[PDB]
C-alpha cells in the first residue's frame, strides 16, 4: 500500500508511492487491477495485490 | 474524512471530483492524476513539482516544491484539511 522504489526512487510513480498518500492499510490479500479497486487507501502493486 | 479548501475544490472539480468532502487518499489521488495527465513533471527531475501559476501555488505560498520533502508535503496538506 503506497509501495514503490523505497531504495532509490528515479521516477514520478516511484516517488509518489514513497509519500504513502493515504496512510496505513490492513494489507489485504485481495486481487485488484488498480488502486481505485482497493478500499481505504491501498494501492495495487506490480503483482496485482495490495500492499 | 477531511475538509478541503474552496480554491482546491475548483481543481478537484476539473478532475471530476466536485464534492466538498473527500478521503485522505482521494485528495492526493485527484492531485497526482491531474499532474501525471497534465505533464507538469520534469523528465530529468520527476521528483520536482511545479506549483507556480497553478492552484497549488496559490494555496502553498511557494513557487515550487520537492516531493522528497514528505514531512513538508504532509504539513502543507494538514494545513488544507481539518483534523
Amino acid at each position: 500500500s503506497g509501495s514503490g522504489a523505497s531504495k532509490a526512487p528515479t521516477s514520478f510513480a516511484e516517488y509518489w508511492n514513497l509519500l504513502s498518500a493515504g496512510g496505513v492499510c490492513p494489507k489485504i490479500l485481495q486481487r485488484c487491477r488498480r488502486d481505485s479497486d482497493c478500499p481505504g487507501a491501498c494501492i495495487c502493486r506490480g503483482n496485482g495485490y495490495c500492499g | 474524512l477531511v475538509r478541503p479548501k474552496p480554491l482546491l475544490l475548483k481543481l478537484l472539480k476539473s478532475v471530476g471530483a466536485q464534492k466538498d468532502t473527500y478521503t485522505m487518499k482521494e485528495v492526493l489521488f485527484y492531485l497526482g492524476q491531474y499532474i501525471m495527465t497534465k505533464r507538469l513533471y520534469d523528465e530529468k527531475q520527476q521528483h520536482i513539482v511545479y506549483c507556480s501559476n497553478d492552484l497549488l501555488g496559490d494555496l502553498f505560498g511557494v513557487p515550487s516544491f520537492s516531493v522528497k520533502e514528505h514531512r513538508k508535503i504532509y504539513t502543507m496538506i494538514y494545513r488544507n484539511l481539518v483534523v
